[PDB]
């Protein structure tokens, strides 16, 4: 009628309405009307008409052929000339993707932000997929064995509250496409071992002019973990190299790192901590630029 | 009077229509439903010039009913989903210029590719509706308006 | 032109005449015969002769023209075989062209 | 397949058309209420091999074709006359009507209206000048079919093309009851009937009246200069055939600058200032202003 279309055939693609990118694909259209044998068979594709690659194979049916079709999407419709119609007939029309099978994910990593209470794990996801690609996250406990699997379409937040049964899981990820579907390696943690700590930002850098010059570098976390080691680099921005110094720090007070520099150079700070002994540290934080007197 | 912002509105509005596609008569395809629903400015509606110097009332309530069924369907998801319609597109001022002409007067499933056969279908029908409504406002505003 | 079903204006009887008769179809409904004549073009008249398949013969007055045309209500059958010839009548005697009989319809070319 | 009635004794009977074809065997009965000696005499032919009540003949040419005629008792008791109705791979035979490629391809009816009063005109072309015979009948939609009243189809134009003559006819058709300014849901159905000698064909078209609306070359056209800058006011009229009033069938202008060589602007109103120059000849079109129909005909003038 007017609120809903009324095919009047069907049309197919080889080798499916969803294929490889860059592959030849072949559009198939075989009309169906009641008094007319059509004259001609028409493509269109995103409402432009076709006038290459066509071919006349069957008295009712079409073929349009494509060689390395790259578009993501694409919406395909056919027609047809009916003589006793001063109008085109519509066949019937077809939504088309194109993309790629998703890689095995790889890379796969679980923290805890400190007091975000849930879990973050992510993933490698692999090449583009261009096509609606989901994920499955499986969840095992090396205790009660049992499994939770969750979905997600990027990455996800998994709730400590959710994590009862025990502080030892293993965690690998399932993706799948339209094209295929892969599986990750399993993972094991330990709950205790993946937090990370509050981020770390630095406050300010003081000069203090006396016998040597030196630069105090204030920073501070509110993290609530005892064991706390920290790393900071401190490099000329002239210069190419990073110098690091390593601290275990307490973040009950604001630290004050006491260091002895040249006068009058670009300089440039960075801190990152970690439960100490733990696996994964913050990232880098900003950079922190200061220019001495 | 009021007769002058309706006539100036479904001005723009058949502009709009016909800007929003350009496609020619021979363009339009056709499908097999052939057999009739939506509202259509029938015969003895009240909306040819005498009507209106016996009664505009009759006319009006014909034309309220058709810009609010045409804008319910500028507010469906064929007009509003994949491929997205953009707002500052031609097709986007019409559903505001519809609305608002139609608050003068008295104050389902569907994918992707057959949207766009479905749009076509809807505009040209659209334009034949705006085409009668701007006539009897532009006799309104030349007849009846200085009175 | 018409196909007349009677008899030509001469007596039915050298080697001098016309020669190489074709016929095609030219359109979706009419056709195109061409010929040559050997000799002097004075005075002579061609006559298409066509037969059907009843057995009824019927010919065309084509004058001094070498090329004649017709629709497919003249008379003559396009969906079946005919018998196709050129006759011309100069002086003294009458000539006549090579047979070509085939279907007239998938002449196509 | 079948056969079919199109008038009284007049009978048109379908043949599939190819090379060698057994055709359709065609039972005709003579309208006689009792008799045991019937011989049949189709129009001239002196061979007569008619006999009986009904007479069956293979038909598979046009030669099979024509008035069969039989008579009792050298008594004429009535006529048949039958038609062939081509069809070839599929395809019903248009030798004659002429393709008019516009707007599109295959399109052999053709219609315009000067207005919205409910009169049209449907013209088409053939190559041929006897024994043709035209037919036109016609309807508002096609289940509860509207009342609309054709005249007859008549020459109305004879020019020449390469190197045949076109012969175009032409017939004028009326709503019996129109409604202009109504919004239109069911289109007009215009079918003709075609007969070329013994060849039988049919042809149809389907339209809105908005959508074949051609409105009539402006009306007055005329130029004043204006010594200001010695540019042109030009002014012209609606048409006369254009429907009534101008207030509510609004219209849209075009006017532009030719000077036998090589400026179009747009308005709604009835009068444009332009720039004329030597040997140049300003022309204006139409169209309907809420509704992008067919426009006008041009109507022109010199500087
Ligand atoms: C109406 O129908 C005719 C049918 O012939 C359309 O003619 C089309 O003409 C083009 C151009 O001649 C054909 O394609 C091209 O032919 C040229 C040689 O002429 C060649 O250079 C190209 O490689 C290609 O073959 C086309 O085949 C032909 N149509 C058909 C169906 O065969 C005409 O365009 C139609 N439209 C109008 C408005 O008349
Ligand atoms: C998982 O939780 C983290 C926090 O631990 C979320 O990170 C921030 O969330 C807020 C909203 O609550 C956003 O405004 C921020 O942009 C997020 N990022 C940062 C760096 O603060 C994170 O959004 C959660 N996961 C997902 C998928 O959103
Ligand atoms: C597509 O076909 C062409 C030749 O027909 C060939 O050269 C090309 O490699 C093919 N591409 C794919 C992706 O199969
Ligand atoms: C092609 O047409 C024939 C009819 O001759 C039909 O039987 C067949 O199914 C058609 N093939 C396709 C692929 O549509
Ligand atoms: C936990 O994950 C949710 C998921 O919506 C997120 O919004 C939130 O910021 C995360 N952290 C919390 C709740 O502390
Ligand atoms: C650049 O950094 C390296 C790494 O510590 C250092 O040895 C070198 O002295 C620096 N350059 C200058 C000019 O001090
Ligand atoms: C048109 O001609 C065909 C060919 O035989 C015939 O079958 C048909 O009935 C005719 N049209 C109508 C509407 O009857």
């Amino acid at each position: 009628g007017i609120t809903n279309i009324n095919c009047s055939g069907h049309i197919w693609v080889e080798p499916a309405t969803i294929f490889k990118m860059g592959m030849n694909i072949s559009i198939y259209c075989q009309a169906a009307i009641k008094n007319c044998q059509p004259r001609k068979l028409h493509f269109y594709k995103n409402g432009i008409k076709e006038r290459f690659q066509i071919t006349r194979i069957n008295k009712t049916t079409a073929r349009l052929w494509y060689k390395n079709f790259l578009e993501p999407h694409a919406s395909m419709y056919c027609t047809a000339e009916c003589p006793k119609h001063f109008q085109e007939t519509l066949i019937c029309g077809k939504d088309i993707s194109s993309g790629y099978p998703p890689d095995i994910p790889d890379e796969v990593t679980c923290v805890i932000y400190e007091y975000s209470g849930n879990m973050t794990c992510t993933w490698n996801a692999g090449k583009l997929t261009y096509i609606d690609t989901k994920y499955v996250v499986h969840v095992k406990s090396l205790e009660t064995e049992e499994e939770q699997q969750y979905l997600t379409s990027s990455y996800i937040n998994i709730s400590t509250d959710s994590l009862q049964g025990g502080k030892k899981y293993l965690v690998w990820v399932q993706a799948a496409n339209a094209l295929g579907m892969e599986e990750s390696k399993q993972l094991q943690i330990h709950l205790d071992d993946i937090v990370i700590p509050s981020a770390a930002v630095i406050s300010r850098a003081e000069t203090i002019n006396a016998t040597v010059p030196k630069t105090i570098i204030y920073w501070d976390s509110q993290t609530t973990i005892e064991k706390v080691s920290c790393e900071m680099r401190y490099k000329a921005t002239t210069n190419q190299t990073w110098n690091v110094k390593e601290f275990d720090t307490n973040f009950t007070y604001v630290q004050q790192s006491e260091f002895y520099l040249e006068p009058n150079i670009k300089y440039v700070f960075q801190v990152r901590c970690q439960e100490t002994g733990k696996r994964y540290w913050q990232p880098w934080s900003s950079p922190f630029f200061h220019k001495t007197p | 009077p009021a007769w002058t912002q309706c006539q100036q509105l479904s001005q723009k509005l058949c502009t709009l229509a016909w800007s929003a596609h350009p496609l020619v008569g021979h363009m339009d395809l056709r499908e097999e439903g052939d057999e009739e629903d939506v509202p259509h400015i029938q015969c003895g509606d009240g909306c040819d010039p005498q009507g209106l110097r016996d009664n505009s009332q009759f006319c009006l309530q014909r034309i309220h009913q058709g810009l609010i069924f045409y804008e319910k369907l500028l507010g469906s998801d064929i007009f509003t989903g994949e491929p997205s319609l953009l707002p500052d597109s031609p097709v986007g001022q019409l559903h505001a210029s519809l609305l608002g002409l139609s608050q003068l007067l008295q104050p389902s499933p569907s994918q992707p590719w057959q949207r766009l056969l479905l749009r076509f279908k809807i505009l040209r029908s659209l334009q034949a509706f705006v085409a009668v409504a701007a006539r009897v406002f532009a006799h309104g505003a030349a007849t009846l308006s200085p009175g | 032109s018409e196909c007349c079903f009677q008899d030509p204006p001469y007596p039915d009887a050298s080697a001098s005449g016309p020669r190489d008769l074709r016929c095609y179809r030219i359109s979706s409904d009419r056709y195109e015969c061409s010929w040559q004549y050997e000799g002097p073009t004075a005075g002579v008249s061609h006559f298409l002769r066509c037969c059907l398949s009843s057995g009824r013969c019927c010919y065309f007055a084509a004058g001094s023209a070498t090329r004649l045309q017709f629709s497919d209500q003249a008379g003559v059958s396009v969906l079946y075989t005919v018998t196709l010839w050129v006759e011309s009548w100069a002086r003294n005697q009458t000539e006549k062209s090579p047979e070509v009989t085939l279907q007239l319809y998938n002449s196509v070319k | 397949v079948a056969i079919w009635e199109l008038k009284k004794d007049v009978y048109v009977v379908e043949l599939d058309w190819y090379p060698d074809a057994p055709g359709e065997m065609v039972v005709l009965t003579c309208d006689t209420p009792e008799e045991d000696g019937i011989t049949w005499t189709l129009d001239q032919s002196s061979e007569v091999l008619g006999s009986g009540k009904t007479l069956t003949i293979q038909v598979k040419e046009f030669g099979d074709a024509g008035q069969y005629t039989c008579h009792k008792g050298g008594e004429v008791l009535s006529h048949s006359l039958l038609l062939l109705h081509k069809k070839e791979d599929g395809i019903w035979s248009t030798d004659i009507l002429k393709d008019q490629k516009e707007p599109k391809n295959k399109t052999f009816l053709r219609c315009e209206a000067k207005n919205y009063s409910g009169r049209f005109t449907c013209w088409w072309l053939t190559t041929i000048s006897t024994d043709l015979t035209f037919s036109v009948k016609s309807s508002r939609g096609s289940s509860d079919p509207q009342g609309v009243t054709c005249g007859a189809a008549t020459l109305s134009a004879e020019r020449v093309r390469g190197d045949n003559k076109e012969y175009e006819y032409s017939v004028e058709c009326q709503e019996d009851s129109a409604c202009p300014a109504a919004e239109e849901s069911l289109p007009i159905e215009v079918m003709v009937d075609a007969v070329h000698k013994l060849k039988y064909e049919n042809y149809t078209s389907s339209f809105f009246i908005r959508d074949i609306i051609k409105p009539d070359p402006p009306k007055n056209l005329q130029l004043k200069p204006l010594k200001n800058s010695r540019q042109v006011e030009v002014s012209w009229e609606y048409p006369d055939t254009w429907s009534t009033p101008h207030s509510y069938f609004s219209l849209t202008f075009c006017v532009q600058v030719q000077g036998k060589s090589k400026d179009r602007v747009f308005t709604d109103k009835t009068s444009a200032t332009v720039i004329c120059r030597k040997n140049a000849s300003i022309s204006v079109r139409a169209q309907d202003r809420y509704y992008s129909s067919s426009w006008s005909e041009w109507a022109s003038v010199p500087c």
